């Protein structure tokens, strides 16, 4: 189906390499970073949502970090 | 969904040459290497000559080696066979067979022409 | 030692009242089971496979389009309506277009139009189930005899086919006794959560669950050449461009995409019967009527030779391979390890006992020197073959390596790493229940996860151990930090 | 120029049965680079022309129906059908695709008994 | 591969319908509504970590919705 | 492509992970990043495929 | 007695044949078909044009 419902973390684990587990290991990794390249500008308006938001230096950070996760993959 | 349709087929006196033409369509074609196979009538499937994705190498039968010339008119999406010095025994319903979609063999078929024929008789 | 060479094998040394040592068997790694008086053999799950396999669930990857039927009615009043709207084949769609004289309804306004196409699918994907009854397992055996042509050779063995009806059977090894097998296959991979997606020649191995939340369109699953599919809306995409009226348009072939996204699955062999090669199994070895050959024979007195040089494995096994020059065929082979010219005898033979068995036929010994300076010698009298060797390690970083190869052990393994090797005892018992009790709520947890998610995560929560000072920091630091870093540094086996 | 021998000439079956038709090699058409097996299997229905039904020794083509299955390994090479059906009338010409020239069986003949 | 890097949100819009703007709209959100029905446990993860690094309500809830939108998005 | 067209953004087209070429309308292309199709897989440390 | 060549590193070298092939401010990147051969060091930069 659509390549966003992956076999990642759910189900078996075994000692066999699972099928395209190298090549994919970074692929969202990858793409978040490609993303943020190509748009700086949510980088300076999440800095500023975080540091607008419940700041204390560890929920500034996290929260900053958590959303410049969220919105490149969710795209 | 790809269709290969034949064309040229038509009787002929032996001696007479005779240039056949596959017309394709429904994929790329400068991308698949082509074939022409043929079946006398009542005998089994004999392939004849095998032109790879590059124009320039070709290969032939042992049986019709050195009568027959393959040439591909990629640009009009269509294959050309030569037919040379005809025998009576060369008459049977020409194929024209794609190359496998999926697989290792550099030279498959999967999809076969509807057929043609062509009769070399006095 | 069919076992030697594949780097992934670990050596079981315990034994128990009655003599059975249960073991695990992973597919990748060949066990070795070493005891007092019984020689030392080696086993490898060679192939899992099932046989009978049902359809469960068929699901479509690209269709054709045809037959494009449109109707629309007067604005303002009813609804579109098309008698082929009812047929089960044919996809539909209501939008609103803007009609007027210029279309020739009376009235201006917007006004529905339906279109209906016919959906007739190509290339399905076939999701098999498998029953426990038809699940087999093949185990393969070999006692460590010293034969010349035996080191890592694959082919070579002794089969004994397990299946849930049967599951105790024993092989009977050749000179050697029979190794008893009593082994429950229902553990291992849950096969109740297994659909195979045969899907043009490619099996996989997937959950149950995820297969089922494929949004691609299914078929009723039975065997059927016309059969009809549920959710067709999302393979074909009515595109209302402007308003002035819509067209219908074929997905396209969703192969690149599955194969994207069974990017975590794990694939298996399907062709003829379809021999899965991931998973594991647990058995029990019984070794009561297991014995070693020769140990009456008399001991050599005579030259040895080697004919090929010793060479230390990875795990610490040196092989030595020598060949007898005597006259007395049917003997035993003497050994002998010093430290420094000083009879400690800090080596081990993991062979039994090798012994010749023919005048000049190669013997090869696989022996365990310790983690210095260590001569080795095999025949007795002024003509002892004399191997120095010297092993390159610490102690310590042994137990090192251990501990990381247990935990790899413990993380590919549910709680069956507590019963690997498990010889009898309480202790591994009360381990064995709190590790499971932990680990199914550590999952139900961190069900579904990302590599990276699961870092990131762990990172956050020893942190936050880190900071909360009420005894929190102690529980929430050291089980779910660490834990959830090396899981989340090891998932994408 | 690698010979292809096929052991049944004619197949007369009853609908709802199984069937068997072999092809053997006078070579074994096992490509060493790679380790697969380069044999095909086609059928020409009367009055058509050929089609593609396992398209190597045993990973059935696409589109094919579901009971069309191959076997062997080195030259002794099976084509099973497992419910034989009306359609299945035709001409089974086997195919090694090992060396370029390629030589088709005599190919076999299936009726309903 | 390709499929996570949809067009969307690029800039150039205009007022012909695009493609698949009916049916890929919901596509990011039926992803996650899926995932979370599947996976219930890290609802109650995530409730633990907004709880234990929120100090204000408002941060509970941005914390939680985030956690929540970023796993089934990642993977 | 395959008889259809879309105005995509320049960036987006030569961002996307697909094997590209010159685009000379020549024989036998040559095409970058060929490792985006072609995906091996050690099995058991024993061979590739 | 014996020894085996684990990796050969060199010191000299010769430059044999040379091409460039440039693109358009605006339309991507350049590409070379003997950029994929493993013997041709290649290297992209930036001119006006
Ligand atoms: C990639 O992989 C493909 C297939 O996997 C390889 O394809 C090979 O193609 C060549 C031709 O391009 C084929 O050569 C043919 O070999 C025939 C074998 O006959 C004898 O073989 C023995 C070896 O066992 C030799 O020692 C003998 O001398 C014979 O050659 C040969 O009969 C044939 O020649 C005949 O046919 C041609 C065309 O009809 C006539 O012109 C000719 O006069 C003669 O009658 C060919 O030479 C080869 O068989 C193919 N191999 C396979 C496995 O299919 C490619 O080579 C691989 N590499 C590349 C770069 O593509
Ligand atoms: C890298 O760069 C080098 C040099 O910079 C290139 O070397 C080329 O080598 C080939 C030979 O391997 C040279 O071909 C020779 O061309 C001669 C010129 O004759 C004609 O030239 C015109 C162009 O003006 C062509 O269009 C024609 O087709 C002719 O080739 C030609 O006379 C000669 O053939 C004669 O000599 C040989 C040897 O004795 C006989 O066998 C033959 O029958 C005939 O008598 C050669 O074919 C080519 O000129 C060289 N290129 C140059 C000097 O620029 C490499 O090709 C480059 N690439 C690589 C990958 O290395
Ligand atoms: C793995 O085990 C197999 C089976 O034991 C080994 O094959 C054996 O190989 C030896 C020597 O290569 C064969 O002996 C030969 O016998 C012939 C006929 O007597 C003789 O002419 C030769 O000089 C040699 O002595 C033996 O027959 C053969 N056994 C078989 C095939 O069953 C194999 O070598 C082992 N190792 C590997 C890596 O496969
Ligand atoms: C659906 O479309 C098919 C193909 O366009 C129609 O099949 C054609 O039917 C006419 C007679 O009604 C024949 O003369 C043509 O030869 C057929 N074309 C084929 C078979 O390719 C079909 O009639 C349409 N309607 C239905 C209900 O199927």
């Amino acid at each position: 189906s659509v390549a966003l419902a992956p076999h990642v973390g759910m189900g078996l684990d075994t000692r066999t390499q699972t099928w395209m587990s190298a090549e994919g290991a970074w692929r969202q990794v990858e793409k978040v970073e490609t993303w943020a390249l190509r748009h700086p500008g949510f980088t300076i308006l999440a800095l500023f949502l975080a540091h607008y938001i419940g700041t204390s230096l560890t929920q500034k950070v996290v929260i900053f970090i958590l959303l410049m996760l969220v919105t490149p993959s969710m795209t | 969904q790809v269709e290969l349709v034949e064309s040229g087929g038509d009787v002929v006196q032996p001696g007479k040459s005779l240039r056949l033409s596959c017309a394709a369509s429904g994929f790329t074609f400068t991308n698949y290497a082509m074939h022409w196979l043929r079946q006398a009538p009542g005998k089994g499937l004999e392939w004849v000559a095998v032109i790879s994705s590059d124009v320039n190498d070709k290969y032939y039968a042992d049986s019709v080696k050195g009568r027959f010339t393959i040439s591909r008119d990629n640009s009009k999406n269509t294959l050309y066979l030569q037919m040379n010095s005809l025998t009576p025994e060369d008459t049977a319903v020409y194929y024209c067979a794609r190359e496998q979609a999926v697989g290792t063999n550099p030279w498959a078929f999967d999809y076969w022409g509807q057929g043609t024929l062509v009769t070399v008789s006095s | 030692m069919r076992c030697v060479g594949v780097g992934n094998r670990d050596f079981v040394e315990g034994l128990s009242g009655a003599t059975w040592v249960d073991v695990v068997l992973e597919h990748g790694g060949c066990v070795t089971t070493m005891a007092k008086n019984k020689p030392t053999l080696d086993i490898e799950l060679q192939k899992t496979e099932a046989t009978q396999l049902a359809t469960l669930r068929k699901l479509c990857i690209e269709g054709k389009i045809t037959n494009i039927t449109t109707d629309s009615r007067c604005p303002t009043q009813g609804e579109a309506v098309l008698p082929e709207e009812q047929d089960q084949n044919y996809v539909c769609k209501h939008t609103y277009v803007d009609r007027g004289w210029g279309n020739g309804c009376g009235l201006f306004g917007k006004g529905s139009l339906v279109t209906c196409a016919k959906f007739q699918c190509l290339e399905p994907i076939e999701g098999k189930v498998v029953q426990y009854e038809n699940l087999k397992y093949t185990v393969i055996i070999t006692v460590h005899t010293g034969d010349q042509h035996q080191v890592g050779n694959e082919t070579q063995g002794v089969t004994a086919e397990i299946t849930p009806q049967a599951s105790t059977t024993e092989a009977i090894l050749p000179e050697y006794g029979t190794l008893g097998l009593e082994c429950s296959p229902r553990t291992g991979l849950d096969f109740n959560e297994m659909i195979l997606l045969t899907m043009k020649n490619k099996a996989w191995m997937v959950h149950r669950q995820w297969f089922f939340d494929l949004p691609l369109p299914w078929a009723s699953g039975a065997t059927t050449e016309t059969p009809t599919w549920n959710r067709k809306e999302l393979l074909v995409t009515f595109k209302n461009a402007h308003a002035k009226k819509q067209e219908v348009v074929v997905l396209g072939s969703q192969e690149g995409a599955m194969h994207t996204a069974l990017t975590g699955a794990t694939e298996i062999q399907n062709s003829g019967g379809t021999s899965i090669f991931a998973g594991h199994l647990k058995c029990r070895l019984k070794m009561d009527k297991l014995e070693l050959k020769g140990m009456s024979y008399a001991m050599c007195t005579n030259t040895f030779v080697l004919k090929k040089e010793v060479s230390e494995t990875q795990h610490g096994t040196i092989l030595i391979k020598v060949e007898y020059k005597g006259e007395d065929a049917p003997c035993k082979i003497p050994f002998s390890t010093e430290d420094g010219q000083g009879k400690a005898h800090n080596g081990r033979l993991i062979t039994a006992n090798p012994v010749v068995t023919k005048k000049e036929e190669p013997v090869n010994i696989e022996a365990e020197p310790p983690f210095g300076e260590s001569n080795i010698v095999i025949g007795i009298g002024d003509n002892a073959l004399k191997i120095n060797w010297y092993k390159k390690g610490s102690s310590i970083g042994k137990m090192f390596e251990a501990t990381a190869r247990g935990a790899r052990r413990m993380a590919i393994l549910g709680d069956t790493a507590w019963d690997f090797g498990s010889v009898g005892g309480v202790l591994n018992s009360l381990g064995k229940m709190v590790h499971q009790i932990f680990g199914s709520a550590y999952t139900a947890l961190f069900s579904g996860v990302s590599w990276v998610m699961k870092i990131g995560i762990g990172v956050l929560l020893t942190w936050i151990g880190l900071n909360s000072k009420n005894t929190s920091m102690s529980f929430s630091c050291i089980a779910i930090g660490i834990i959830t870093l090396y899981l989340g540094a090891v998932v994408q086996a | 120029h690698i010979v292809m021998t096929q052991s049944p000439l004619s197949l007369s079956v009853t609908p709802g049965q199984p069937a068997s038709i072999s092809c053997k090699s006078s070579q074994i058409s096992s490509w060493g680079s790679d380790g697969k097996t380069y044999l095909y299997w086609y059928l020409q229905k009367p009055g058509q022309s050929p089609q593609l039904l396992i398209y190597e020794v045993s990973s059935r083509f696409s589109g094919v129906s579901d009971r069309f299955s191959g076997s062997g390994s080195g030259t002794d090479f099976t084509l099973k059908i497992s419910r034989v059906q009306a359609e299945d009338v035709g001409l089974y010409y086997c195919m090694q695709g090992l060396h370029l020239p390629l030589t088709f069986g005599q190919g076999t003949r299936l009726e309903i008994k």
